[PDB]
C-alpha cells in the first residue's frame, strides 16, 4: 500500500 | 507476473489541465520503464501528443481533465526482472472556489491543505505539477479570491513567500498560471486552504 | 435542476422501531455532495448526515446514512422521542441547490388524558371592551380532542379558536388552547362559563367552569 | 465558535423592498460563501443563491433572478439579502448559511428572519394574565391583537423553561394575531414564586413584562 505525496511516498506491506 | 500496489489516497483536480507523474520512490528510481493505463491491465493510455489524455514521459497528462475522467488509473513499473502495478484514483471536480461553491473540491485532500507557522518566515506552494512540455507562464497569487498585495507576501515563480506569519494569514489561497503546451494556451487555477499553527 | 424525490412524506412510528426514509435524485450525485438535515419547529435546519454517511456533530449513532448515485437512505435503528422532527435530503453537486420535500417523523406513545384549566378574562382586558375566555388542555395524547364552550348551559359556536403545540421532544404529548372571544356586554349578561373536553384518555368529558 | 446572527423580523407592504442582515463570526469572513435559503410557512427549503465576500461574486437560483440581490460589508462581517417587489409569495423565514472550502455542505445556519408581506398595519400586542385558581397549577399570558409575527415569550427572564408551552399564533377574525403562552408549576410555588412573562414584539419595539398572579 502507498500514500502518495509530491516529495515522498509512504509504503506499507499489503 | 506484476505485483499490485493500491494507493490509499485519492488525487483530486479541477476540470482544467492536469498531470500526474508516476514517481514512486524507490521503485521508480534507476533503470525502469513506466506505462500508464486507464482502468485496465492490458490497454494503455495513448502516446499521441494531440490526444486529450496521453502519456508524456512518465506522466499522465489531461489537456484538459473533464467530467467523466474520474476513476482508477494504473502505472506499471518494470525494472530488471521486477514488476509493480500501482492503482491510482484520480478524481475530477467541475468548479473553482472563486466562481461558485457548488460542485467544487469535494474534500480537503493533503495537497489542498497547507500550514503557516506563526511568527516565522514561511512559504506556500502551487501544487502545479506538469511535465517539461507544459511551460508555465507568469504565476499570479490570490488570497480569498483577491490578488495578494502586501509587504509580507512575495510571489517567487511557483512559490508564495510569507514573512512574519500572522493569524490573519488563514484563508484560501490560489495560484493561477497560463500553461503553454504545443503552441496552445490553457489556464490553470489551483486552490489551497491555509491554517496558522 | 437535480430533483430530489423524498419518501415517505410523513412517518408515524413507536419508540424503538426502525425509521427509514429514501431520497431519489433525477441525476447522479457524488457521495461527497449528498446530505441530510434535521429541522424542529421554529428552528433552523441542522446538519445531520454529511457526505452520504458521516454523522454531523452531536448526531447519535442510532442514525445512519447510505446510498450511491441516485438512490440514498436515512435510517434510525431505534427511535427516541427526541427524533420527532422533519428530515430533508440535499444535493451540493449541481446548480441550483435542491432539497427533498421532507419527511416528518411523528412519535407514537400511550394515551394520556389532558389536564384541563379554565381562565376567566382579566379585569384589565374587560376595560378594553372585549373578553377572552381561555381553556387549556395540557400534555395529552393523541392530538385529537373535542373542546366545547357553554355559557349558562348553552352550547356556543363560531366564537372560538384553537391552537395546538408541536409534539413534545421529551414526552411526545400535545397541548391545546381554545379561546372564546366575546364582547364585554355579552360577557356581563351571563354567569356560568364552562369548557367541556372530550378525549380518549377521559372516560367521561371533563368540564371546567367559573362564575363571573 | 462559528456563528451567524440575522436581523429581526420585518413587515413590508406589497411592492416594497426589504434588506435582511447576516453578521458572521468565528472564522475569516472573506474566505467563505454565504448562502440564503427560503422557507415559506409550512413548506420546505428553497436555495436562493450564494455570495463570495472575497470577490463579491454572486450566483442566484434562476427562480430568484431580479427578485434577490446579495451584498456584503466585509468591514463589519455582514452579508445582506435584498428582496424587491414584495408579494405575499415572498412571506417566509429566510436563513443565511456558510460553506467552507472542500466541505460542500451547510454546517452552520442563522436563527432565521421572518419577512411578512402585508398591506395590514403593524400593531403592538396587549398582554393579559391567565390567572391560576390540587397537585399542579397552570398560569399564562394572553398576547392579543398583534401584527406582524412573531412574538417571543420567555418566563422569569428565561430562568423558567420547564413546563412552558407557547402556542402557535392564530390569526383571529379581525386579521390580527393572538397567542397564548402557559406554564405549569407546583401549586405550593404559587405563594413562594413570582411569575413574569416577558413578551417581545420586535417589529413594534414592544417589550412587556407581565406579572401573573393567582386571583
Ligand atoms: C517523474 O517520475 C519519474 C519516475 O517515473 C522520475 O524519474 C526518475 O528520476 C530519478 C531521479 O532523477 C532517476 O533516478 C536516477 O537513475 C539513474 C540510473 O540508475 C541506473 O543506472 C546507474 C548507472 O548509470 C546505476 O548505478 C543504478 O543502480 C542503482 O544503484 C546500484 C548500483 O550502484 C544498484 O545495485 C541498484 O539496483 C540501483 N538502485 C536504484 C537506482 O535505486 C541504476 O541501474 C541513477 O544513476 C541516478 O543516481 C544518481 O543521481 C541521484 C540524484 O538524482 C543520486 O542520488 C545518486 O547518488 C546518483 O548520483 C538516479 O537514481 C530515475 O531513473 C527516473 N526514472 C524514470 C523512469 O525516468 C522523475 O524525476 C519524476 N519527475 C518529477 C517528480 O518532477
Ligand atoms: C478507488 O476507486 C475504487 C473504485 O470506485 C474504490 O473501490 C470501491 O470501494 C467501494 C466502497 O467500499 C466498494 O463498495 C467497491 O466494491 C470498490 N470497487 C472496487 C473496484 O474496488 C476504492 O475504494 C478507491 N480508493 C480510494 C483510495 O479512494
Ligand atoms: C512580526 O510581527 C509582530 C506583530 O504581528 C511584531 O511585533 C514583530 O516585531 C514582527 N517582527 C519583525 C521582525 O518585524
Ligand atoms: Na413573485
Amino acid at each position: 500500500f502507498v500514500e502518495w505525496x509530491w516529495d515522498y511516498v509512504x509504503x506499507s506491506e499489503c | 507476473g506484476c505485483k499490485d500496489i493500491f494507493m490509499k489516497n485519492e488525487i483530486l483536480s479541477a476540470s482544467q489541465p492536469f498531470a500526474f507523474n508516476c514517481t514512486f520512490p524507490p521503485i521508480t528510481s534507476g533503470e525502469v520503464s513506466v506505462t500508464w493505463y486507464k482502468n485496465s491491465s492490458k490497454i494503455p493510455v495513448s502516446k499521441i501528443i494531440q490526444s486529450r489524455i496521453h502519456q508524456d514521459e512518465t506522466w499522465i497528462l489531461f489537456l484538459p481533465m473533464e467530467w467523466g475522467d474520474s476513476g482508477v488509473y494504473q502505472c506499471v513499473i518494470k525494472g530488471r526482472d521486477s514488476c509493480h502495478r500501482i492503482h491510482v484514483n484520480l478524481t475530477v471536480f467541475e468548479k473553482h472556489w472563486c466562481d461558485t461553491s457548488i460542485g467544487g473540491l469535494p474534500n480537503l485532500s493533503d495537497e489542498y491543505k497547507q500550514i503557516l507557522h506563526l511568527g516565522k518566515d514561511d512559504s506556500l506552494t502551487c501544487h502545479l505539477h506538469f511535465p517539461k512540455s507544459c511551460v508555465l507562464g507568469p504565476i499570479k497569487w490570490y488570497k480569498d479570491c483577491n490578488e495578494i498585495k502586501g509587504e509580507r507576501f512575495t510571489v517567487l515563480e511557483t512559490r508564495l513567500l510569507v514573512s512574519n506569519v500572522s493569524a490573519e494569514d488563514r484563508g484560501n489561497y490560489a495560484c493561477q498560471a497560463i500553461l503553454t503546451h504545443s503552441g496552445k494556451q490553457y489556464e490553470v487555477l489551483n486552490g489551497i486552504t491555509v491554517s496558522i499553527t | 435542476q437535480i430533483v430530489l424525490t423524498q419518501s415517505p412524506g410523513t412517518l408515524s412510528l413507536s419508540p424503538g422501531e426502525r425509521a427509514t426514509m429514501t431520497c431519489t435524485a433525477s441525476s447522479s450525485v457524488s457521495s461527497s455532495y449528498f446530505h441530510w438535515y434535521q429541522q424542529k419547529p421554529g428552528q433552523a435546519p441542522r446538519l445531520w448526515i454529511y457526505r452520504t454517511s458521516r454523522l454531523a456533530s452531536g448526531v447519535p449513532d442510532r442514525f445512519s446514512g447510505s446510498g450511491s448515485g441516485t438512490d440514498f437512505t436515512l435510517t434510525i435503528s431505534r427511535l427516541e422521542p427526541e427524533d420527532a422532527a422533519t428530515y430533508y435530503c440535499h444535493q451540493f453537486h449541481r446548480s441550483p441547490l435542491t432539497f427533498g420535500a421532507g419527511t416528518k417523523l411523528e412519535i407514537k406513545r400511550t394515551v394520556a388524558a389532558p389536564s384541563v384549566f379554565i381562565f376567566p378574562p382579566s379585569d384589565e382586558q374587560l376595560k378594553s371592551g372585549t373578553a377572552s375566555v381561555v381553556c387549556l388542555l395540557n400534555n395529552f395524547y393523541p392530538r385529537e380532542a373535542k373542546v366545547q364552550w357553554k355559557v349558562d348551559n348553552a352550547l356556543q359556536s363560531g366564537n372560538s379558536q384553537e391552537s395546538v403545540t408541536e409534539q413534545d421532544s421529551k414526552d411526545s404529548t400535545y397541548s391545546l388552547s381554545s379561546t372564546l372571544t366575546l364582547s364585554k356586554a355579552d360577557y356581563e349578561k351571563h354567569k356560568v362559563y364552562a369548557c367541556e373536553v372530550t378525549h380518549q384518555g377521559l372516560s367521561s368529558p371533563v368540564t371546567k367552569s367559573f362564575n363571573r | 465558535q462559528v456563528q451567524l446572527v440575522q436581523s429581526g423580523a420585518e413587515v413590508k407592504k406589497p411592492g416594497a423592498s426589504v434588506k435582511v442582515s447576516c453578521k458572521a463570526s468565528g472564522y475569516s469572513f472573506t474566505s467563505s460563501w454565504i448562502h440564503w435559503v427560503k422557507q415559506a410557512p409550512g413548506q420546505g427549503l428553497e436555495w436562493m443563491g450564494e455570495i463570495n465576500p472575497g470577490n463579491v461574486r454572486t450566483n442566484y437560483n434562476e427562480n430568484f433572478r431580479n427578485k434577490v440581490t446579495m451584498t456584503v460589508d466585509t468591514s463589519i462581517s455582514t452579508a445582506y439579502m435584498e428582496l424587491s417587489r414584495l408579494r405575499s409569495d415572498d412571506t417566509a423565514v429566510y436563513y443565511c448559511t456558510v460553506v467552507f472550502y472542500g466541505e460542500p455542505y451547510f454546517p452552520y445556519w442563522g436563527q432565521g428572519t421572518l419577512v411578512t408581506v402585508s398591506s395590514a398595519s403593524t400593531k403592538g400586542p396587549s398582554v393579559f394574565p391567565l390567572a391560576p385558581s390540587g397537585g399542579t397549577a397552570a398560569l399564562g399570558c394572553l398576547v392579543k391583537d398583534y401584527f406582524p409575527e412573531p412574538v417571543t415569550v420567555s418566563w422569569n427572564s428565561g430562568a423558567l423553561t420547564s413546563g412552558v408551552h407557547t402556542f402557535p399564533a392564530v390569526l383571529q377574525s379581525s386579521g390580527l394575531y393572538s397567542l397564548s403562552s402557559v406554564v405549569t408549576v407546583p401549586s405550593s410555588s404559587l405563594g413562594t414564586q413570582t411569575y413574569i412573562c416577558n413578551v417581545n414584539h420586535k417589529p413594534s419595539n414592544t417589550k412587556v413584562d407581565k406579572r401573573v398572579e393567582p386571583k
